[PDB]
DNA sequence: TGAAGAGAAACCAGAGTATACCAGTTACTTCTGTAACTCAATTTTCGGGTCCTAGTACACTGATGG
DNA sequence: CCATCAGTGTACTAGGACCCGAAAATTGAGTTACAGAAGTAACTGGTATACTCTGGTTTCTCTTCA
């Protein structure tokens, strides 16, 4: 039986992978541009929320 | 006789060794000092038709370990060592297998529980936070990355347009290194404005359509 | 343009933030935010009402762990100080930080200049400068009915 | 009257065919410096303190031993 | 008994970071010139990974002579 926890944990990893993918994409743009990136700006908070 | 040769002398002598399985706490106590040359005494008692093996922990080490033998006919085991000087040798062949068990049953689990709890220290758990965090996106006059990159660009300053002759000489000199160059890569080597560089390249050079990646400039005018 | 629009909207709704509270979020410097803000007010041919000191208080005192009593205290102090012209021509954010520092050192939960500088986005030197301007007139700014555990007659 | 091919209904890979990204570059702006007065905000820097832990000198004490 | 020899009870250093405030310097907006260099912001080819009939193949019964 998948209760609220395991069901929620199923969503979180998909949504956390998107978060980690998103910061990778955001950072790659700035790193290629030659300028360091701001971590706070790289994170898209709406992905998990 | 070579580096990869194995010193199989131990096998020739048919030396016998015993394989023993012991818990971590017994070895952990040994690992505590591990240099005193003594950790206990192994006592073996034999009767008319029965043999028993037991081990006693050193009194200093503490501040009964009965042994159970196992059949070795189902699998053949050998012991070998690799010397730091790249000289492998065979210590011997295992002739008996034994296991160590705890004399105590009730309070022994207490030590195991501590180990399980101790190994649980790296197990990180989410922490409830009384007050919402207010230090994020906190006021900054400028992001540090922005000032660093802007300062670098200002210092590096301007791409001067060198006299056509100097630019031409650099282009021809670099042509020897490789047959073809990319426009973006060529700009870095020449360090000239893209529009100015393109005009100079157009005056002599031409671009050839390549079916492998794309149409790229060729430094050869013809 | 997005950051400047965000600032103009926050100001229009009546809950204005500071440029340092939009640069803290956006990826551009406060200078560009202000430039595009003026450019947008020029283009749209609209205007935004002038910020007052009481706008930054429900947020500054709440980002700090101050009680509601200290919050209304600092609100009253700042409003009276800008009333009595103790702080001429100084930015409302620095006056707000100074008033919050006064009401914080006076009341139970004390906060240093550093924390208030971090929250309000005001250099502690500015907090000092605009606190010395309201330093001598401390008592007649505070609310009359005001409980505290540190005498308002002694403040750093 | 089979024989050497004739016809027929299955699989099977591959060559254009079809997408599918993935760069490749033309204008079109801002943004420098200098000048100036203004005022406030913010940073830098700068001489000196400031506190603290850890030895240090030095006169005296207190045996101690021969 | 007068030699000697730890301890002791302190202000006086010795490093050792560290902080507090002041003063100077900068930043920032406003204008208007000036030339040129960054700095994105935009349309427009170009060549490969699937892909879809398709051309050939292959027994397997049969076709057509012979």
């Amino acid at each position: 039986l998948d209760l609220a926890g395991p069901l929620l944990a199923f969503l979180f990893r998909g949504m956390f992978k998107n978060l980690l993918k998103e910061v990778r994409i955001y950072a790659q743009k700035f790193i290629d541009r030659g300028k360091d990136f701001n971590l706070e700006l790289a994170i898209k908070t709406r992905i998990i929320s | 006789a070579e580096r990869g040769e194995l010193d199989l002398t131990g096998a020739k002598q048919n030396t016998g060794v015993w394989l023993v399985k012991v818990p971590k706490y017994l070895s952990q106590q040994w690992a505590k000092a591990s240099g005193r040359g003594e950790v206990g005494k192994l006592r073996i008692a034999k009767t008319q038709g029965r043999t028993e093996v037991s081990f006693t922990l050193n009194e200093d080490l503490a501040n009964e370990h009965p042994f159970v033998l196992q059949s070795v006919g189902g699998q053949t085991l050998t012991v070998f060592t690799e010397s730091s000087s790249d000289k492998l040798s065979l210590e011997g062949i295992v002739v008996q297998r034994a296991e160590c068990r705890p004399a105590a049953s009730e309070n022994y689990m207490r030590l195991k529980r501590l180990q399980i709890e101790e190994s649980s220290k790296p197990v990180r758990l989410s922490q409830q936070l009384d007050k919402v965090v207010t230090t994020n996106y906190k006021p900054v006059a400028n992001h540090q990355y922005n000032i660093e990159y802007e300062r670098k660009k200002k210092e590096d300053g301007k791409r001067a347009r060198a006299d056509k002759q100097h630019v031409l000489d650099m282009l021809f000199s670099a042509f020897e290194k490789h047959q073809y160059y990319n426009l973006k890569d060529l700009v870095d080597i020449t360090k000239q404005p893209v529009v100015y560089l393109k005009e100079i390249l157009k005056e002599i050079g031409v671009q050839n359509v390549k079916g492998i990646h794309k149409n790229t400039w060729e430094l050869k005018p013809e | 343009i997005a950051s400047a629009c965000l600032y103009i909207a926050c100001r229009q709704e009546g809950v204005p933030r500071t440029f340092k509270e939009i640069c803290a979020v956006s990826r551009i410097s406060k200078k560009e935010i202000g430039r595009c803000f003026k450019l947008i007010l020029k283009a749209l041919e609209t205007s935004v009402d002038l910020i007052t000191t009481g706008d930054f208080m429900s947020r500054f005192c709440s980002n700090l762990c101050l009680p509601k009593q200290v919050q209304m205290a600092a609100t009253h102090i700042a409003r009276k100080a800008v009333e009595l012209d103790l702080v001429p021509g100084r930015s409302p954010i620095s006056v707000a930080a100074a008033a919050i520092y006064m009401a914080s050192q006076a009341s139970a939960e004390k906060r240093t200049q550093k924390e208030i500088g971090d929250i309000a986005g005001v250099a502690d030197v500015t907090i000092r400068q605009s606190y010395r301007l309201i330093y001598p007139r401390a008592p007649d700014l505070f609310p009359t009915d005001f409980k505290f555990d540190t005498p308002v007659d002694k403040l750093p």
